[PDB]
RNA sequence: GAUUACCCCUUCUACCUUUUGCAUAAUGGUUUAACCAGAAAAAAUCUAACAAAGAGAACUUUAGCUAGAUACCCCGAAACCAG
RNA sequence: GCCUAACGAGCCUGGUGAUAGCUGGUUGUCCGAGAAAGAAUUUUAGUUCAACCUUAAAAAUACCCCAAAAACCCUAAAUUCCAAUGUAUUUUUAAGAGAUAGUCUAAAAAGGUACAGCUUUUUAGAAACGGAUACAACCUUGACUAGAGAGUAAAAUCUUAAUACUACCAUAGUAGGCCUAAAAGCAGCCAUCAAUUGAGAAAGCGUUAAAGCUCAACAAAUUCACCAACAUAAUCCCAAAAACUAAU
RNA sequence: UCGGAGUACAAAAAACCCUCCGAGUGAUUUUAAUCUAGACAAACCAGUCAAAAUAACCAUAACAUCACUUAUUGAUCCAAAAUUUUGAUCAACGGAACAAGUUACCCUAGGGAUAACAGCGCAAUCCUGUUCUAGAGUUCCUAUCGACAAUAGGGUUUACGACCUCGAUGUUGGAUCAGGACACCCAAAUGGUGCAACCGCUAUUAAAGGUUCGUUUGUUCAACGAUUAAAGUCCUACGUGAUCUGAG
């Protein structure tokens, strides 16, 4: 019978080489995922079609921002083969109040703070 | 096409992404006066306020979440420390010695 | 991940439970709109003519 | 054919509250056909072998050893064969009381 | 779809009905014109009158009574009985 | 059989607009949501409930759900119940109809021929105006309108068609002992020693039995050497063709 | 109709004209009450548990027990008792108060939802090849075969399935005309023979052309007579009835 699939915890353990690899920090976590659903949720089950449509990515090729905490985490392991997932980068820190209509998020993930100024 | 390359060179994959070709207006009047704003433009830059207004309040949270389990840590440090200093002298064991 | 288990536990609470207050009051909000008598007497101006 | 009867529903013979379920007095906390769980505190046997809650609480299941009665002779004769070792283990499930008993309340000053 | 240009170029397995599924080689039709097929207010919803009472008589009433509007097809047997 | 061209029982009129769970038909536009079956039943060509679904109205928790918890001989994928969290869904109240004659694919099974485009259960998916040349079910795809804009997705000739092994000489106790007409390395049984620098009482052909032809043995040089290849159908084969100008 | 085990491996449910056990009750005394929270299960009808409180027995139990204990059972209505109860292989077991056979003399409404012919899927059965050699063949597996086994293919027979047709796809055999395949009967070119020659036995290649006339039988087949270079096996809606026959 086909049914819901148990991810082995191996399966999450980053080798050494792997932090070089996909550049990432091998000491402190990135804090936000831009996720971005790239495949349909069509001939997939409706527990991964719930879990897609909770996760605010019911349109294609559409980043959205979610926490980097286990709860999230635990839905985002279970469609992960339904979408693409990045660190959000920050090169010029939060968005403040007064430039938060001047703002635009980059292919490569880094959310700049002054987008096109004058 | 060459989406493979504009996304290793920063930019979108689609030449419509953010681009300035799709940003700045495309027409003025002759007198000099700036155009009207475009809708598409006035949406993009509310989704992109939108956006923007989540990852702040995601950060925030995040930031609160963990300063909060701190100090849920550090008062029961206080409070384990508390019970000892409201306990008593022992004299059971200890007068005879 | 950034935060673990038991970091996690209840940092977000009191936005969900707000959340789910608005949809309630929203949900509560419902019943029939107000009658006034400009929409009923606005019909006499079909026979509006040139005197 | 030659076989014949073979047809009969299920009897729903299974657990109705689980762990930390907040049950009131009377809730069938499980049924079965065969002694699979065994009662504990606060949990009466019915006839047909269900479990039933006698006070309002949370249901727990807890793995105890079991002394079975002297008149049982089944079981004595099987505790009289166990070796020195041996100690039989069973799942009770039992009810922990929510509730107090009762309040003290002032009805008058007299 | 087009096109300077009717075809030439590219693309689309007639329509109802019945079926798990019809271009199906499953049914129906040459075509035109005229006729040919959803009907009921018990309980309910909406609107309005008056309201512990409502109704122009006979009843219903622990917010109810009165009024109005919302609803339920056509063709076809072998047959049976009487004169 | 015949009883006014149709007689298993005439024709006409009336009942009569007989009755059909059965077939056929059912007439303007646009929009919203939208269903494949558990139980009874002279019932499986149908109805009535339940579960889903529609239209309104009240509310508050609804799915996802880490621990912990669910049996005793052995037992997989995984289930039930649950905080947090991500979303906004769910439950009751009042009206309700349709449906209850199903297809394939992936998985666990059973029957059959470990056969079916076969039959019966459980879980999931689909029923594109793109792709698999054509195509129901396979793959890509949160389905509106106009543009003589752009970026992507699945997807467009699949793998081998392979197997050669050549000179060089082989004498001796002895025809080893038994059986046998004959058994000389060789129908058979037992021993399997020994001469020579080197040759098994002999690993295959051959003789009725001998003879004779080879193998291993020495002496001469010594590329490489274990298995692997397997016919066909009926109107007429079936895009044409292409081994190297830079391709994530 | 009801129950237990497997199918259905771990909450519940879950089908087959699936595989096995069973029930339509016996024995014994403790003869087992009333009222009521809260629950299980369930479409409905039915089925199950049960705390507290009440009257009688120890002043400390009462759930009747055992036979795998689970099944040992039947609704309304209506009939009878003495007013409290009882009554159905209503076993087609959610049960009509009481009703068979036959129709080829048949009729009507439908169904390709469902059979007979054909097609289609599969290849159990059938037919072709190869792999393997124990055995026959005097010795000698492979001149000719070749058991126990392996593997690949074709779609001629019977069967299996019920996918297209029942608002019609008209049937065997024969007559006329035949199209095609090769798994070649003849004719042609060869290899091996346990091939001396003539006759033969096998295998390879080749499908332009041929493959008879008669007795019986409706016959396809089959037996028989006379010949031939031979009187091939099949597919074509078991080719062909808007070309023919109607013997069955
Ligand atoms: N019972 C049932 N029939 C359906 C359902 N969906 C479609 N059908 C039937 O299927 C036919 C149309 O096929 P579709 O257009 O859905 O492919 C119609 O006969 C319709 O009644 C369903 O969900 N349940
Ligand atoms: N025996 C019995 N007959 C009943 C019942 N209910 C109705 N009946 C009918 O009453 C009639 C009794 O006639 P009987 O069989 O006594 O001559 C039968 O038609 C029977 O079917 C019942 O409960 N029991
Ligand atoms: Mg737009
Ligand atoms: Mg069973
Ligand atoms: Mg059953
Ligand atoms: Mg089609
Ligand atoms: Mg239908
Ligand atoms: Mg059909
Ligand atoms: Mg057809
Ligand atoms: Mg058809
Ligand atoms: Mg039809
Ligand atoms: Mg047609
Ligand atoms: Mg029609
Ligand atoms: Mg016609
Ligand atoms: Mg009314
Ligand atoms: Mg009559
Ligand atoms: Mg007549
Ligand atoms: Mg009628
Ligand atoms: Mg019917
Ligand atoms: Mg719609
Ligand atoms: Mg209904
Ligand atoms: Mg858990
Ligand atoms: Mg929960
Ligand atoms: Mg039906
Ligand atoms: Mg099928
Ligand atoms: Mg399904
Ligand atoms: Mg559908
Ligand atoms: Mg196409
Ligand atoms: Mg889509
Ligand atoms: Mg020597
Ligand atoms: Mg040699
Ligand atoms: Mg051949
Ligand atoms: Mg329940
Ligand atoms: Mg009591
Ligand atoms: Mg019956
Ligand atoms: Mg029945
Ligand atoms: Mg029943
Ligand atoms: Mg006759
Ligand atoms: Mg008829
Ligand atoms: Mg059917
Ligand atoms: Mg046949
Ligand atoms: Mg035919
Ligand atoms: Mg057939
Ligand atoms: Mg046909
Ligand atoms: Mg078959
Ligand atoms: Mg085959
Ligand atoms: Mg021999
Ligand atoms: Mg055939
Ligand atoms: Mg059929
Ligand atoms: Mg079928
Ligand atoms: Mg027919
Ligand atoms: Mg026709
Ligand atoms: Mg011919
Ligand atoms: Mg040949
Ligand atoms: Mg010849
Ligand atoms: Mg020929
Ligand atoms: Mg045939
Ligand atoms: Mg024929
Ligand atoms: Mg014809
Ligand atoms: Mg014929
Ligand atoms: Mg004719
Ligand atoms: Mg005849």
């Amino acid at each position: 019978k086909f049914t819901r699939s148990r991810i082995p915890d191996k399966v999450f353990q980053p080798s050494p080489e792997d932090h070089e690899k996909y550049g990432g920090d091998p000491q402190y976590p990135h804090k936000l995922h831009i996720v971005t659903r790239i495949k349909s949720t069509k001939r997939r089950p409706y527990w991964e079609k719930d879990i897609i449509k909770m996760l605010g990515l019911e349109k294609a090729h559409t980043p959205q921002v979610h926490k980097n905490i286990p709860s999230v985490n635990a839905k985002l392991k279970v469609v992960k083969h339904l979408i693409r997932i990045k660190p959000l980068k920050l090169p010029q820190g939060l968005p403040t109040e007064e430039d938060m209509a001047n703002t635009c998020l980059k292919s490569n993930g880094e959310l700049v703070v002054r987008w096109l100024l004058n | 096409a060459g989406s493979q390359w504009r996304l290793q060179q920063g930019f979108a994959a689609n030449p419509s992404g953010y681009g300035p070709l799709t940003e700045l207006p495309d027409w003025s009047y002759a007198d000099g006066r700036p155009a009207p704003p475009m809708k598409g433009q006035l949406r993009r830059k509310a989704q992109r306020e939108k956006f923007a207004r989540r990852v702040v309040l995601l950060s925030q949270e995040m930031d609160a979440g963990l300063q909060a389990w701190q100090l849920r840590q550090q008062e029961k440090l206080q409070e384990e420390e508390g019970k000892q200093k409201n306990a008593l002298k022992s004299k059971g064991a200890l007068l005879q010695n | 991940p950034f935060l673990t288990a038991e970091q996690e536990r209840g940092h977000a609470a009191v936005r969900r439970a707000a959340a789910f207050q608005a949809l309630k009051a929203a949900q509560a909000a419902r019943f029939p709109a107000h009658r006034r008598l400009e929409e009923q007497l606005g019909h006499l101006l079909v026979t509006r003519k040139w005197s | 054919s030659k076989n014949l009867g073979g047809k009969s529903p299920g009897k729903r013979f299974g657990i109705k509250k689980m762990e930390g379920h907040y049950v009131h007095a009377g809730n069938i906390l499980a049924t079965q056909r065969h002694f699979r769980w065994h009662p504990g505190a606060h949990v009466g046997l019915g006839k047909n072998k269900c479990l039933y809650a006698l006070e309002e609480g949370v249901v727990r299941y807890t793995k105890e050893v079991y002394v079975p009665n002297p008149s049982n002779s089944e079981a004595v004769d099987l505790v009289t064969r166990l070796p020195q070792g041996a100690v039989l283990y069973k799942t009770f499930v039992h009810v922990v009381p929510a509730k107090p008993e009762g309040t003290f309340k002032l009805v008058a000053m007299l």
